């Protein structure tokens, strides 16, 4: 199941403060 | 200044990383925003990033400030950068980030300042569209992961320890209470590290391993590869082995072979359990698949990697594809070959005295129709089954001894392939080389493969000497093993046969010989017994005399026989049976093998020889390998007294005696040449290609100038039969398989001997006209040959090329004007090649070259205006010619464009409307 | 414009990464094998230009013979 491929990207959401990434 | 110290500064990463912690001491800020210009920096980027910028504007819009602040005067970024300088500054970037890490792991990355900066610039560098920014930032985050995941291992152990201590001191209070705060925090770091860890995993790796380069995706798996590798009970998951296994799908070879490696180091590992039979079940076929890779790389490491498989459980992957391993050891690439040979041993025989593994190595080699011999299965296990291969002593005895109780005595077949097998290990051990296609043979031997090679040879000879004349007897009906057990002497110390007074041994192997060359008719059996016999007439070793001796005998036998069938085979009134014919051929053969390899002169078999093959000429029933075995011997009688006849010491009148010899046998192989059977011409052509060359002016060039009475000058007619043997056998349509691939190579070897002829000047070289022109039509079969006269002819006369290879061209022009009207088009395919033909040319020039190729032009203005209008008509030529214009300098040009326009005058190069544009194309081009 | 290497698309499309994971012909190949027969093994060293222009056509097997073509050539 893991090894079963769903990934996709280019629609992922953008993080709102690039500068601080590590936040939580 | 931190890129430049990193890039040549030649001060250690530890230095460099501890003057930043002290700038961070001093000013936090400060010391970020350089290290944020560092990473910038390395990636190339010119520019600079402000304060400002660090403390209010995003990281993106900051990459592209970047992007447009680049300064860039090519593509090219430091890791992409060739040079040792920056092979260096990869390594010491790398470094610096580990170092980085390394000195901050117990403070300064739990501040969660500097830390939460660095993995937030990286990531977003690593979305960059710029691949500079990218590639660098994506290397640096894998490199920062890989030092994160040691703090974590540590923080691990480290946890461990303190809980060890706690249960001691449970076991037997403030000190436990001390020790759970100090779990307690120790948990709290690694909850940290792993915040940092996540973060880069899903920010980057997750996107990066997918990149449209090659050269990211290679980094991110090799790095996935170490991390679990280094932390295997947090990173050896199928969480993380699913990247690997999707990527060993990669279009691209690096990335593949990257992912096998990285599989290599955990299958080593030993651990099994740990998701690998998971990930084994899944990708099995994968990596089955990957051993015919179109990478021949990636194909041994994936062979590798199946060994591995086969060492943590070997039924996991079952016989079919064991099997498919199986195939590889007969692959031309002798690494991937080794490596399944390895994978063989390991899977069958390596489980085991070597009788049983022997039997099995020849019923594996049985049941591989794949190669008819051992050589290339021998190759690829020879460096693993060393000792079961030189078990000589066991092979031996099993051809030998059969009765062993239970034992199922060996199929005939078997023992075939098992005397094969056997000759292969004993070649291989006595010659340290690999066969061809594997090694190249000449490669000086190590002092310690010296060694080996003599005690093996001292082995072989002292254990066949007694083992070669049983088992000749044994099998002196079977053909096939009789040659096979007869190059075995080759690979002997004769000096043993004497020294270990073994010499009834060698009487026996000498009486086998000659038995076996009595009862046998076959060709292969002759001459591997001239060969031996040969072999074992070494002057210079003791055994030489009793060979000898042994030698004289057959022969003396043999002739006698032979001329006693010819005086009846040669009479008056004697119609030949079947049975005389098989009679005279039979002893014919024999005497033919053993004059290759023996000086028979004395035996004085060219009268023989020279009245069965002048009866062929007159009678014309003469079988006609009777015809081909005398033709040989003939052949042989010549060049024996040849050898003999190099001193005058020696004699001058058998050198007359000679010449008429070679004239007359000249002579006899030209009306063979002529025959209808095309073995007899192709023999009678091929012994006098040879004679040609050895007869030649050359036989007189080095201080042989007693030879010079002794030359022969190719007559006309006989260049024309030669070229025209060549024009018609050599030179055919263009059309089992294997069999086509024979027929190939001795057409090709053909075509050699009248190309070697024409290279060495023994003929003219107006002649190699019609080979040239046939060099793109037969570029595969006959091209390598062609180029290579072509080759040799240029350097011998450069205008004299050209002017053949004009021929040639004019040769296709009025070829194609007798197969397709004069209406053919510039375009149709036939005009279109010659063309191509005439450029192929043409690539083939100040030095002399541009003489040259103004008599290829004069000739070729020639050949156009030679047929004239019957109210030009080759003057399509020109376009041709036009092909070698271009290599024809301008200065030269004016002298041959002279010579054009006195033959158009001058209305024609007006007249250009019509048909008449070849002449203006090849005008324009002048 | 800039020299710049600027990459439109930076990743490889998840039905590109399933074509790649369904489809691996164009990443494998036949077996190259080597010489079945002793003939063609034979013709393996002694074909080709390299040996065919400096070799007789008809083999003689005692070195002696063959010094004389040899010595013949260039």
């Amino acid at each position: 199941d893991e090894y079963e491929f769903d990934e996709d990207d280019e629609q992922d959401r953008v993080p709102p403060v690039d500068d601080k990434h590590l936040l939580k | 200044m931190l890129f430049e110290v990193v890039k040549m500064g030649k001060s250690a990463m530890q230095s460099v990383v501890d003057d930043w912690i002290e700038s961070y001491k001093h000013d936090r800020d400060i010391a970020l925003l350089d290290l944020i210009n560092f990473f910038i920096q390395c990636s190339g980027c010119k520019g600079v990033v402000t304060a400002e910028m660090f403390r209010h504007m995003q990281n993106s819009e900051i990459i592209r400030k970047m992007t447009e602040e680049f300064d860039e005067d090519s593509g090219d970024y430091p890791l992409t950068m060739a040079g040792p300088q920056w092979k260096k500054f990869k390594s010491s970037f790398c470094e610096f980030i580990g170092v980085l890490v390394r000195q901050c792991q117990y403070s300064i990355i739990y501040d969660e300042y500097m830390m939460d900066t660095v993995i937030s610039l990286l990531t977003g560098l690593s979305d960059s569209q710029v691949r500079a920014f990218r590639h660098t930032s994506t290397l640096a985050a894998m490199k920062l992961m890989t030092a994160l995941v040691n703090v974590a291992l540590n923080l691990s152990i480290n946890m461990d320890n303190t809980q060890r201590q706690y249960e001691a001191e449970r076991n037997k209070n403030e000190r436990l209470e001390l020790l759970l705060q100090k779990r307690k925090e120790l948990q709290e770091n690694q909850d940290e590290i792993e915040n940092m860890m996540n973060a880069i995993f899903k920010g980057v790796f997750v996107h990066r391993y997918r990149d449209a380069i090659a050269e990211i995706r290679a980094i991110c798996i090799e790095e996935i590869g170490i991390w679990m590798k280094m932390y295997s009970d947090a990173f050896l998951n199928d969480s993380y082995l699913k990247y690997v296994g999707w990527t060993m799908h990669d279009k691209q070879g690096e990335v593949r072979l990257k992912c096998l490696t990285a599989l290599q180091g955990l299958y080593y590992n030993k651990e099994l359990n740990s998701k690998l039979e998971l990930f084994t079940s899944r990708f099995k076929d994968r990596i089955v698949s990957m051993t015919l890779d179109k990478e021949y790389d990636v194909a041994v490491q994936a062979i590798k990697l199946l060994t591995l498989v086969l060492q943590s459980s070997e039924e996991v992957l079952t016989a079919e594809d064991c099997e498919n391993v199986y195939h590889l050891v007969y692959s031309a690439h002798r690494p991937v070959a080794v490596a399944a040979g390895e994978f063989l041993y390991k899977k069958l025989f390596s489980r085991r005295p070597n009788a049983n593994l022997v039997k099995t190595l020849v019923f594996f080699f049985l049941e591989s129709e794949l190669h008819e011999h051992a050589a290339y299965l021998v190759d690829s296990m020879w460096d693993c089954a060393t000792e079961l291969l030189k078990d000589w002593e066991c092979m031996n005895s099993l051809l030998l001894e059969e009765p062993l109780s239970g034992e199922e005595a060996l199929t005939d077949r078997q023992e075939s392939a098992l005397i094969e097998i056997m000759l292969c290990t004993i070649r291989q051990a006595a010659e340290c080389h690999p066969p061809v296609g594997r090694g190249t043979g000449k490669r000086v031997l190590t002092a310690k493969e010296k060694k080996t090679q003599l005690d093996d040879r001292t082995r072989i000879t002292e254990l066949f000497a007694v083992a070669l004349p049983q088992l000749l007897a044994k099998y002196s009906v079977d053909a096939e093993k009789v040659t096979n057990l007869l190059q075995l002497p080759q690979y002997f110390d004769l000096e043993i046969y004497t020294t270990g007074r073994l010499e009834k041994h060698l009487d026996a192997l000498l009486r086998q010989i000659r038995n076996i060359v009595e009862k046998h008719t076959d060709t292969d059996v002759l001459e591997a017994c001239s060969k031996t016999y040969h072999a074992l007439c070494n002057e210079e070793f003791t055994i030489f005399n009793r060979v000898d001796i042994s030698r004289s005998q057959l022969i003396d036998e043999l002739a006698d026989k032979f001329n006693r069938l010819l005086e009846d085979f040669l009479q008056e009134g004697e119609e030949p049976d079947e049975d005389d014919a098989y009679q005279v051929l039979s002893t014919l053969k024999r005497i033919t093998a053993f004059h290759n390899a023996h000086d028979l002169s004395k035996w004085d078999l060219f009268a023989c020889n020279y009245k069965l093959l002048k009866t062929g000429i007159e009678n014309g029933d003469m079988p006609e390998q009777i015809v081909i075995h005398a033709l040989q011997c003939a052949h042989y009688v010549i060049l024996w007294q040849l050898a003999k006849i190099t001193e005058s010491t020696s004699t001058k009148e058998d050198l007359l005696r000679l010449k008429k010899q070679m004239r007359v046998f000249c002579q006899i192989c030209q009306h063979y040449l002529t025959n209808v059977n095309t073995t007899v011409k192709e023999q009678a052509f091929t012994i006098l290609c040879d004679i040609l060359m050895i007869f030649s002016h050359q036989i007189m060039s080095g201080g042989r100038d007693m030879l010079e009475p002794l030359v022969y000058t190719p007559d006309s007619s006989l260049q024309s039969e030669l070229l025209s043997f060549i024009l018609d056998h050599v030179f055919i349509e263009q059309d089992d398989e294997a069999s086509k691939i024979e027929a190939l190579h001795k057409r090709r070897n053909l075509l050699a001997a009248f190309c070697k002829l024409i290279v060495y000047t023994v003929v003219e070289m107006n002649t190699a006209a019609d080979i040239f022109k046939q060099y793109m039509k037969y570029y595969n079969d006959y091209g390598d040959i062609i180029k290579e006269t072509m080759s040799k002819t240029r350097q011998i006369d450069k205008i004299q090329c050209a002017k053949t290879l004009i021929l040639s061209l004019q040769q296709l022009f009025n070829e194609m004007i007798q197969e397709n009207g004069y209406n053919f088009d510039r375009s149709s395919s036939t005009f279109s090649g010659i063309k191509e033909l005439a450029r192929r040319f043409a690539l083939t020039d100040q030095l002399k070259t541009r003489e040259a190729i103004a008599m290829l032009h004069k000739d070729g203005i020639e050949f156009a205006f030679k047929e004239p209008n019957p109210q030009p008509l080759n003057l399509a030529f020109l376009d041709i010619l036009s092909e070698f214009s271009s290599k024809l300098l301008r200065q030269d040009k004016r002298t041959v464009y002279v010579y054009l326009e006195k033959f158009m005058t001058f209305q024609m190069s007006l007249r250009r409307e019509d048909v008449w544009l070849p002449l203006m194309s090849y005008r324009n081009s002048l | 414009k800039r020299k710049l290497i600027v990459d439109s698309v930076k990743e490889l499309d998840s039905k590109t990464i399933r074509a790649q994971l369904s489809d691996y012909s164009d990443i494998v190949t036949t077996l190259d094998l080597a010489p079945p027969t002793k003939k063609l093994m034979m013709w393996k060293e002694t074909g080709g230009v390299e040996k065919l222009f400096f070799l007789p056509a008809q083999p003689l097997w005692n070195n002696r013979l063959l010094k004389l073509f040899t010595r013949c050539l260039t």
